[PDB]
């Protein structure tokens, strides 16, 4: 068969920017390669077809230059809106199977930005109901990724810690991470102290805020 | 076996554009007797002067027969845009006693192109393309017209300097346009002028590449080819069946300007042909360059018996059909070309 | 002009037959069919490719798991998935794919295709262990202490069916709302939690109930804190 590999998983880039995205194939099996761009909610788009002349419907913004077996796609005065995954398929007649993209996911590149650190508790039905998942918020982070640390006692947790990253706006580059712990009630009672530790890139120095049992 | 040379490397069939009503026209031509139009000369040996009558496969007096044209693809002025030809290829036609084509009637006439009614353009002698097989079957799509395994292929090639025929099995691509490709149009033969008609520019296999895109070659019994020259003078060309094997008759290598069909070339197929059908061709060329071209008539052959009037020379400048009327029958029975007005006969 | 469905996307238990995708207002006889699936975490592939005649089809990772047969005059093309794995479960859209028409000897080029009405494609999704919704509403220990702003968040857990729907007050606040992707637990189920940002001097004073609706629970459960 044939592996592809894209050179970035994810690219970040300044709006108005220039920047270049390589696919590299095994082998360049046919001179056609469909480049495809993908936009969530919306159906995939031929970006070229032969890598010679550009696919109709598509804008003069994306060229797409093949040197090698690598394959080059060339985008200028980038926007938010214009930022999207990119796939690309080399397509031969003669290989029932066909090429998939790894995907890469364009986001701003900038200055940094500072995070704020929140808790949420479980409250008293979530541990009626036997589980009690204590919740550690990162929010207004400039890089979408985000680094936490769960420990109960100072203590590292391994798998009871949960992160998921709630959508960000690219022109806003704002995300929240929220990580969540999964304890039984007996691990409850036992962990008498619950600590999430934050660390960003921007910041120089990783902070850890805890809490005890029975605040409020 | 034979070798048509390397596959076409093209990844798909060019499209087609099918116009079957803008191709038909008023062209009525029947065959006439007294022209000896459309008769094969005895093979066995040359004829006294005196007029003698003679049994063989022959067309009916007065038959216009079936009327094929090929005409160029639609071209915007700076190139060519897609191909034009008719629904020849669905159509199928019954072979038995085999059939004679009229070629180069309208050459040396001036008349409007088919592609454009507004253009108008002196119309030049063209060469037509027959598939001939022995069974015929439906296509992946359902269209008809698709030919089964050793089915007789023959293309004109170079704009006409020479005709090739090969008995071949035809495969179908899988790129679009070919009959097993999605979108699946028709078997065709496209030719550009400048390419290969330019003189010193001529390419031996270019019909036979345009073919090969549209129906692969495989395990081909023979490749012949015959080298003929082009003219616009009228040719007539007979191709029949027999147990011995497939007999081609052309005019323009022994009487050209009489007309009178010989044998030059003998095929060795002892398949029965039961089904024929016209190959549709385009020519790629921009709209200065399209030009009108003569359209091939085509006349089913019948046992008959004909008296024959032979010339000093041998050839056969007249024939009458004693079956087309009374009046021939009357000159059939007293087997003179001219007889003395009298009460004859009659069914 | 061209209009493509897909029917027949549901839940189902691994190792099951499961039947598919529609066209309408098209002329569906002489252009082929192709599905393409798309999965989380890997890039879109052509799962299957059927031909206009339908005589040959081709099937691109399974070992012809897939079975495609096109029904012209009906204008429904049907495809039947087996041994279906959670990993394998994924959203598949159907699209016609015409290739582009070229003149070598003139360079003269043809689009010749109609990527028009590409399918929206249908989600199939392989669960065990399905559990009535259980949202739970999660109030910070020191709210008023936290910030200038302070974050409320309420999180829905072991949701029937996959997605659920959650509002504040029933979406009469939209500052600050943040929207949590449903992650795949060990046990089968997903869990996902909506937060919104409303100032520190609010909160307390003025109390905010979460508002959660499940089309297959048909219960409007309301939260307060």
């Amino acid at each position: 068969d044939i592996q592809m590999t894209q050179t970035p998983a994810s690219l970040s880039a300044s709006v108005g920017d220039r920047v270049t995205i390589t696919c590299r194939a095994s082998q360049n099996i046919s001179s056609y390669l469909n480049w495809y761009q993908q936009k969530p909610g919306k159906a995939p788009k031929v970006l070229i077809y032969d890598t010679s002349r550009l696919q109709s419907g598509v804008p003069s913004r994306f060229s797409g230059s093949a040197s090698g077996t690598d394959f080059t796609l060339t985008i200028s005065s980038l926007q938010p809106e214009d930022f999207a995954t990119y796939y690309c398929q080399q397509s031969c007649t003669t290989l029932r199977c066909w090429t998939f993209g790894q995907g890469t996911k364009l986001e701003i590149k900038r200055t940094v930005a500072a995070p704020s650190v929140f808790i949420f508790p479980p409250s008293d039905e979530q541990l009626k109901s036997g589980t009690a998942s204590v919740v550690c918020l990162l929010n207004n982070f400039y890089p979408r990724e985000a680094k936490v640390q769960w420990k109960v006692d100072n203590a590292l947790q391994s798998g009871n810690s949960q992160e998921s990253v709630t959508e960000q706006d690219s022109k806003d580059s704002t995300y929240s991470l929220s990580s969540t712990l999964t304890l039984s009630k007996a691990d409850y009672e036992k962990h008498k102290v619950y600590a999430c530790e934050v660390t960003h890139q921007g910041l120089s120095s990783p902070v850890t805020k805890s809490f005890n049992r029975g605040e409020c | 076996y034979v070798d048509v040379g390397p596959d076409s490397v093209k990844s798909a069939c060019i499209e087609v554009d099918i116009q079957q009503t803008f191709f038909d026209k008023t062209w009525p031509r029947p065959i006439d007797v007294s022209k000896a139009d459309g008769i094969i000369y005895p093979q066995g040996r040359t004829y006294s002067n005196i007029t003698i009558t003679y049994q063989g496969l022959f067309p009916y007096q007065g038959d216009h027969g079936d009327m094929y044209v090929y005409s160029a693809g639609h071209a915007t002025g700076t190139t060519p845009q897609k191909l034009f030809v008719a629904n020849y290829s669905q159509d199928v036609k019954q072979f038995a006693n085999g059939f004679v084509v009229r070629i180069g009637a309208a050459a040396n006439s001036t008349g409007t192109v088919i592609i454009s009614p507004s253009t108008s353009a002196t119309i030049r002698k063209i060469y037509p393309a027959f598939m001939l097989g022995s069974s015929v079957g439906n296509f992946s799509d359902g269209k008809m017209g698709r030919f089964f395994n050793h089915t007789l292929v023959l293309l004109p090639d170079g704009c006409g300097t020479l005709l090739r025929a090969f008995y071949c099995i035809l495969e179908p691509r899988s790129g679009n346009h070919c009959p097993a490709g999605n979108s699946y149009t028709s078997f065709a033969t496209y030719h550009t002028p400048a390419t290969d008609c330019s003189d010193g520019n001529y390419n031996r296999n270019a019909s036979l590449n345009s073919f090969k895109e549209y129906f692969n070659l495989r395990n081909c019994t023979f490749m012949y080819t015959y080298n003929i020259t082009e003219d616009e003078i009228l040719e007539w060309f007979g191709i029949t069946q027999t147990a011995q094997g497939v007999h081609l008759f052309s005019s323009r290598y022994v009487d050209l300007y009489g007309g009178n069909m010989f044998q030059f070339a003998t095929l060795p197929v002892y398949d029965t042909i039961k089904y024929y059908s016209i190959i549709p061709h385009s020519i790629r060329s921009i709209q200065s360059d399209r030009k009108a071209w003569a359209a091939f008539y085509v006349y089913k052959l019948q046992p008959l018996t004909f008296l024959l009037d032979f010339s000093v020379d041998g050839y056969i400048r007249r024939a009458i059909d004693c079956g087309f009327n009374d009046l021939s029958q009357l000159h059939c029975s007293y087997e003179s070309f001219d007889v003395e007005s009298g009460v004859y006969s009659v069914s | 002009e061209v209009q493509l469905v897909e029917s027949g996307g549901g839940v189902v238990q691994p190792g099951r037959s499961l039947r598919s995708c529609a066209a309408s207002a098209f002329t569906f006889s002489n252009y082929g069919m192709h599905w393409v699936r798309q999965a989380p975490g890997k890039g879109l592939e052509w799962v299957a490719v059927i031909w206009s005649a339908g005589s040959l089809k081709y099937y691109a990772s399974v070992k012809g798991r897939f079975i495609i047969s096109r029904d012209n005059s009906k204008n429904t093309l049907y495809l039947q998935m087996d041994s279906l794995r959670p990993e394998d479960t994924a959203v598949y859209y159907c699209a016609r794919e015409n290739t582009t028409y070229y003149y070598e000897t003139s360079g003269s080029w043809g689009a010749s295709y109609y990527f028009d009405f590409w399918g929206q494609g249908t989600l199939v999704t392989v669960s065990s262990s399905t559990k009535g919704p259980s949202v739970f509403p999660l109030a910070p220990s020191s709210k008023s202490t936290s910030g200038g702003t302070a974050a409320l968040g309420c999180l829905v857990k072991d949701y029937f069916p996959e997605p659920v729907t959650v509002s504040w007050n029933s979406g009469a606040l939209t500052s600050g709302v943040h929207t949590f992707p449903a992650v795949l637990q060990s046990s089968g189920l997903y869990s996902l939690s909506s937060v919104v940002t409303v100032p520190s001097s609010s909160l307390g004073t003025q109390t905010y109930i979460c508002n959660v609706n499940h089309k297959p629970s048909n219960t409007k459960v309301d939260k307060r804190v």
